[PDB]
RNA sequence: UCUGAGAGUUUGAUCCUGGCUCAGGAUUAACGCUGGCGGCAUGCCUAAUACAUGCAAGUCGAUCGAAAGUAGUAAUACUUUAGAGGCGAACGGGUGAGUAACACGUAUCCAAUCUACCUUAUAAUGGGGGAUAACUAGUUGAAAGACUAGCUAAUACCGCAUAAGAACUUUGGUUCGAAUCAAAGUUGAAAGGACCUGCAAGGGUUCGUUAUUUGAUGAGGGUGCGCCAUAUCAGCUAGUUGGUGGGGUAACGGCCUACCAAGGCAAUGACGUGUAGCUAUGCUGAGAAGUAGAAUAGCCACAAUGGGACUGAGACACGGCCCAUACUCCUACGGGAGGCAGCAGUAGGGAAUUUUUCACAAUGAGCGAAAGCUUGAUGGAGCAAUGCCGCGUGAACGAUGAAGGUCUUUAAGAUUGUAAAGUUCUUUUAUUUGGGAAGAAUGACUUUAGCAGGUAAUGGCUAGAGUUUGACUGUACCAUUUUGAAUAAGUGACGACUAACUAUGUGCCAGCAGUCGCGGUAAUACAUAGGUCGCAAGCGUUAUCCGGAUUU
């Protein structure tokens, strides 16, 4: 994360869940300030598929906004 | 605070070589007596060094002694080990509620228990009384009660009594109670309840129908029923001692054995019982810093203030202040101000100390002494707050430190080490003065006595790892001249590039009175008033070596009378030189002499060593006439050189055994002996 | 300093009015003589162009109060703009917010008004401002709610009102606003602002 | 010391015990296959490397280079 | 068009060759004087010098037997795990001693590589054995422990059935050291747990297993370029330069071994030497460049020191191990225990670089369907004028200019100075009262609607549910929220450059000093009083990088 004190910010990254952040990175996907919640974001779901078909599950919380990007009407079921 | 009914603290006051380390021991074992850990039977299994009584009764424990007795928590202090220095003594005082006087017992003479009880009656700060050893030999419990009255007079009374005379010590005839035998030689473990012995009944009763009777000065009713002859409840007559000894009215004497650990539970009974409370003593005032600057008190709720009276070195975590909060109550992690000089200090932590352990208690009351990590830049003799408010502060210190001597550095390099051990040594006790002299040159540092210089050099080498050489004090000489002379002085030099010449003719002429004075006598006009100044200075510098060992000569009068002022080979600096050459010259001719210090010292003994100081002072030097009768004393007045000071404080300190005492003011300089024309050249 | 003290001595050594003329010319009489006890005869003993660009230069910051740090960030935020960059600086000059309010009609005086921006008795667009040194931008809306009945400066400012087409106002109803940049020819031209610019790469 | 790196020494202790007896077999065989050659002991190292390099005992490439060099040399008898 | 300002300085004097000084910036900035505060960070660079204390990386009982305790008449359910088994541990953080070279960065090559946990993709997920862990009892001592004998569990260990598929072998079929297919030879596949359902049979969910194919990730290997100075450092080199076989690494490789030889490099500077973590980049100039590689970010080296191995996918592992070294601590003395270049804190040093502070609130990482646990990371908060930005200490009017003082040199005037007095007004901040956040538009949680192969049903998933999460924080700030000018300004220079001088003292002395230089008898150069001017809660001083200097 980055920004200020009382001021957070943290750009939305597809990063593998098991290497640190704050480094180099396949790919930036979004970003976020959690400070006062307003949900702007810079999201591309375009290359993010690619990375959940080879896994690359991003940070933690990122799931709730993948509800919010539909992946799972597109991505889950797309198999049947 | 909470319960400060019950916080009493008090301080452990042992006589010189009256055990010292033994009383403190004892004094331990028994405020050790709790059962939680078994700090009862650990304090039993101690047997420690034997090097110095104070040295070691001090080294035993720590200075915080944080004990508890049955319903209140004890804080037992035995900070001053000494000759008996003032500002220990005081400051643990004002530290302490309340106080036990340990008195002497392989004599009768217990020269410096009255000094201490000065000092504590100085205060109106409530003591105690009890006889270090029941069991020595010369410990005569007549020879004590008779001994108290004759030199202090302070109506102190005998409560207990003792069952032996130095060898058949066995117990004690309990005066509140029935009759208590002690069979123990040592290590107190029970207490043996007997009833009151026959044949010392009456010796109670008489004694029983004074103790009620002392404190028959309290209420009528007593009275009343002293005349009836019916008994007064113990409780009452307790509680009737107990305001007499707070109030200062009067003081309980106990008996007991250090070496045996005889009835010291008594002690500790009484101490409970009828030694004060914060709340029972009287209010020790501080002072602020504005010119009025205290009308209040400590108020002991939540204005915290502490004096800051002791630090010393942990090497895990730094520095240690040892603080006995008066008012108020403070955590830890949170900045204090010292406004002495205006500066923050974290609490990093706090602790408190019962024998040598730590107890990290993360909030102190008032009424209590702690130890905090952190603040490192706070010395002792200020007050600590926390309010961002001006600090108040009590500090009545006596600083006397009569005998000084020289230190001397190996090196520089060593100066500056024994430099940065002095700045360690002051911040504990800065009574003792520094001085680098400009002419002596070696640094004089003062001390009380040879325990004092000793326990110093102790410090120097071994606490602080600094190797100093030690030597004699240094304050030397003036330098003046016998009867007057006229010469002259021709300087016809050169050097660096061209011709240089002056002459001029000055008279050499002492002045007993007056230091350098000129007088001119040119008349036909010999030397320019250009130059009737410059000469002068030549004068004043000339003067400055001597040919017997160099130094500045004084008390001359100086008239020039002609000179020669030529061409550009004359010049001011040149007359300047042949004016210093006349000078030294005439020095030289008219036989130069010295004066030695004299200092003016005034000695006021009541009867003992009036023949001492007399025999002293004719056998060592000094200018004496007669005899001044002070109102019951014999007072001298000497004017004796400053060289005669050195043992001297402590040849009438020892032939006082501690209780000499005189007053050391600078007079003048005067002729030196031909002795002393020998001694000090090369 | 954020005040520069005394303001007639200002003017003293100065010799210009920050008024229109009478800040030292009716309080007595007009003393427009240059301080100093060792005062005497000066006519072309102490001016040169370094001196003048220090005069003019000393007169800019004192007509608006900028600090030096200030006033190399309103030198960078005129730089962050094209052009003339002095006419902008200029038109920037205007953007304090009691420099504005004391050309409003709604403060005889410059330091007035910054005292009352202080205060909290102003209003920039729903956000009481207590920065006196925030830059206006066209189409800002001003409120004075409560904190003006017990102010007669205000209200005598208010009767006292200046015209301006840069800025509208109504003073009978307490509201101002920015309108467009000012124009150079409203403003004194004695003072040159090339040489400061000249003066400002020293970084 | 903390007692995590305690419980681990008491397993893997143990566990490279086993993976030293397994490691020491598998050098037996190819002891015995190195004194002479037959199908024999070839199919005795083709299950022995199935037994460890299931595991992390052995690395497959390990394994497979192995028995491919054996397999050579023998392909020549 | 991005974009460029100098000044003084020898001498009778003039420039020139050419040096010097500063005017300007920057700085982990330090120091002095002082100093309310907001917001933004940062805050050992000295000694990888030595350290008390705490955390510092642990988790899973629905992996396993059993233990302890509660409830229950018992069975059993529940609470915790002494332990085993599975995984994390190699993340991450910190340091810069070492290392002057594939090390950084960069372009590409790996016809010569590997890469659990996570992607695709299928085959199934058995038959047993035999053991120990824990515990019990004994032996040695205060105890830590250690030793001895008995009992067993495990998705633990090891055989046994088949191996879908692969891999090896052989034959046929490919490609400019390659890759792909077919047949046959051989080998070795799993382990069960929980739940729903089912009388049962068995079926399903879910976890896990085995082998298989495929991502990605990370590591290793190949070079080119870029990556200090030193010739008052010219020979170095025998595993050294290559070849054959073998061992060997995840692969190639003298990496190593046996044999065979004697080359290889180096004047375009090896080697030796000292100086060094590297980069993106911070700052200085318009730039060519210089400055240093702050912090952060990427990469590499290290974990008290030298080796050595240990499993594990991954380490020779900050906080795993043995030896040896060196130290420290305890020992009731037989023996043991350990390594803050982790968080701080502590000792020394310096001029100096801070809290053993809080919550895991958020984020993240790990373990575990699940709940839940760890998290000295993380986020905060404390302190510091350390830098940056921002604000006050009043304001409207107000005098031939209040009082005093200063100069003028008794005289007027100016002067301090709209500064003052005086009237009026105000309150961000000082301070009472109530409001007052988002931060959590996440995460848990079951029933519903719906989806979905199954369906006997839980469960797999998406849309709403609240019991759910705040240290920060009744916080900033705000309704004259109480009152109130009340709660507050210094610093340097004043001969010139350089916008800033009068009075007094003073005598090359006292002293100033960036330079030119002043002061030896009334000094606008020193020291004080007053005054002037410039910056300002910063101003003065020092060091060092640069511009100026294009002065290699």
């Amino acid at each position: 994360r980055m920004g200020r004190v009382h001021y957070p910010t943290y750009r939305i990254v597809a990063v593998d869940s098991r290497v640190k952040r704050d480094g180099k990175y396949i790919a930036l996907i979004g970003h976020l300030n959690p400070a006062l919640k307003e949900n702007k974001c810079k999201i591309d779901e375009a290359v993010a598929l690619e990375w959940l078909n080879k896994g690359a599950k991003p940070t933690d919380t990122v799931r709730s906004l993948f509800s919010q990007t539909g992946l799972w009407k597109k991505f889950v079921e797309s198999k049947k | 605070t909470v319960d400060l009914i019950n916080f009493r603290n008090f301080g452990i006051m042992a006589h010189i070589d009256a055990g010292k380390t033994t009383t403190s021991e004892r004094i331990l074992f028994h405020s050790g007596r709790i059962h939680k850990i078994g700090e009862t039977h650990d304090g039993e299994s101690v047997m420690d060094w034997m090097e110095q009584e104070k040295e070691r009764g001090i080294t035993i424990t720590s200075a915080a002694t944080s004990v508890s007795w049955k319903n209140c928590s004890l804080n037992l202090i035995d900070t001053p080990g000494h000759v008996d220095f003032t500002v220990e003594v005081e400051r643990s005082l004002r530290v302490l509620d309340g106080a036990i006087a340990v008195l002497d017992a392989q004599m009768g003479v217990e020269p410096q228990t009255e000094t201490v009880w000065r000092q504590a009656s100085r205060y109106e700060v409530p003591r105690i009384i009890f006889v270090n050893k029941m069991d020595k030999t010369g410990a005569n419990f007549e020879r004590s009660v008779q001994s108290i009255q004759q030199r202090l007079g302070v109506k102190a009374v005998p409560i207990q009594l003792p069952i032996g005379a130095e060898n058949d010590f066995n117990g004690i005839i309990d005066l509140i109670e029935e009759k208590v035998y002690f069979f123990d030689g040592g290590k107190e473990e029970k207490a043996e309840e007997k009833p009151i012995p026959d044949q010392f009944k009456d010796q109670v009763k008489q004694m029983r129908a004074h103790l009620v009777e002392e404190v028959a000065n309290f209420d009528d009713q007593l009275m009343a029923d002293y005349l009836e002859g019916k008994e007064i409840s113990i409780a009452d007559i307790k509680r009737c001692i107990r305001k007499g000894v707070i109030g200062c009215q009067f003081f309980p004497v106990l008996c007991g054995s250090a070496f045996k650990n005889k009835g010291i539970k008594l002690l500790l009974d009484a101490v409970v019982d009828f030694l004060p409370s914060p709340v029972d003593v009287p209010q020790a005032k501080a002072y602020g810093e504005d010119g009025n600057e205290v009308l209040i008190s400590a108020s002991d709720d939540a204005p915290f203030v502490g004096l800051a009276f002791k630090v010393a070195t942990d090497p895990f975590v730094g520095r240690l202040t040892f603080v006995r909060v008066y008012s108020g109550v403070l955590k830890s992690g949170s900045y204090v101000k010292n406004v002495r000089k205006n500066k923050k200090e974290r609490v990093s932590r706090l602790v408190k100390m019962h024998a040598q352990n730590r107890n990290e208690i993360e909030e102190i009351r008032a009424g209590d002494i702690c130890a905090i990590i952190g603040l490192k830049d706070t010395t002792t003799g200020e007050t600590l707050v926390d309010d961002k408010i001006d600090v108040q502060l009590e500090a009545m210190q006596f600083a006397q430190p009569v005998i000084s001597l020289a230190v001397e550095p190996k090196t520089k390099a060593d100066q500056e080490k024994m430099s940065i051990a002095l700045s360690k040594l002051a911040e504990e006790d800065p009574t003792f003065k520094t001085f680098t002299d400009p002419e002596t040159g070696q640094t004089i540092i003062a001390g009380m006595g040879e325990l004092h210089l000793d326990i110093l050099v102790d410090r120097m080498r071994r606490e602080f790892k600094v190797e100093v050489n030690v030597g004699a004090p240094q304050v030397s000489f003036r330098e003046t001249f016998n009867k007057e002379s006229e010469v002259e002085g021709k300087y016809i030099k050169q050097s660096g590039g061209r011709g240089q010449y002056g002459h001029v003719k000055i008279r050499f002429e002492p002045n007993k009175d007056k230091g350098f004075e000129f007088v001119d006598k040119i008349v036909g006009g010999r030397i320019p008033r250009e130059y009737i100044k410059p000469v002068q200075a030549g004068l004043e510098n000339a003067m400055a070596s001597g040919p017997l060992a160099g130094y500045p000569m004084i008390d001359i009068k100086a008239t020039l009378f002609d000179g020669s002022f030529h061409e550009v080979d004359s010049s001011e600096m040149a007359f300047k030189i042949a004016a210093s050459l006349a000078l030294k010259e005439a020095g030289k001719v008219c036989s130069p002499v010295l004066l030695e210090p004299i200092m003016a010292i005034e000695v006021t003994v009541p009867e003992q060593y009036f023949g001492d100081t007399m025999g002293d002072i004719s056998s060592r030097r000094g200018l004496i006439e007669g005899t001044e009768q002070r109102d019951n004393v014999q007072v001298i007045k000497a004017k004796v050189p400053l060289k005669e000071m050195f043992g001297y404080a402590t040849d009438l300190r020892s032939f006082s055994q501690g209780r000499g005492n005189y007053v050391m003011q600078f007079s003048h300089y005067a002729e030196t002996p031909k002795s002393v024309v020998n001694e000090i050249i090369a | 300093m954020k005040y520069t003290g005394s303001i007639f001595k200002r003017s003293r050594r100065l010799g210009f009015s920050l008024l229109e003329n009478n800040k030292e010319f009716s309080k007595g009489k007009k003393r427009k003589t240059i301080p100093g006890q060792h005062g005497n005869r000066f006519r072309s003993s102490t001016m040169s162009g370094y001196a003048q660009q220090l005069q003019e230069k000393q007169r800019m910051q004192y007509m608006y109060g900028i600090t030096d740090k200030q006033f190399r960030r309103l030198f960078r935020l005129v730089l962050k703009q094209r052009g003339n960059l002095a006419v902008n600086l200029f038109r920037v000059l205007e953007s304090r917010l009691d420099n504005i309010v004391y050309r409003m009609g709604f403060a005889p005086t410059r330091r007035s008004a910054r005292q009352l921006v202080n205060h909290g008795h102003v209003l920039l667009n729903d956000r009481t401002v207590d920065t006196p040194s925030i830059i206006l931008n066209p189409g800002d809306k001003v409120r004075l709610k409560a904190k003006t009945i017990k102010i007669p400066i205000v209200k005598a400012a208010s009767e006292s009102g200046v015209v301006s087409p840069f800025v509208e106002t109504n003073n009978k109803t307490f509201e101002g606003t920015y309108v467009r940049f000012p124009e150079r020819s409203e403003l004194p031209a004695g003072i040159n602002e090339s040489y400061v610019v000249e003066w400002y790469k020293r970084l | 010391n903390i007692k995590s790196n305690e419980k681990r020494l008491r397993q893997n202790i143990k566990r490279n015990l086993n993976n030293k007896g397994q490691k020491t077999k598998l050098k037996t065989n190819v002891k015995n296959f190195h004194k002479e050659i037959n199908l024999d002991n070839l199919g005795n190292v083709y299950s022995q490397a199935d037994r460890l390099a299931r595991k992390g005992i052995i690395s497959t490439n390990r394994a497979r280079r192995l028995k491919s060099r054996n397999v050579a040399v023998l392909n020549k008898t």
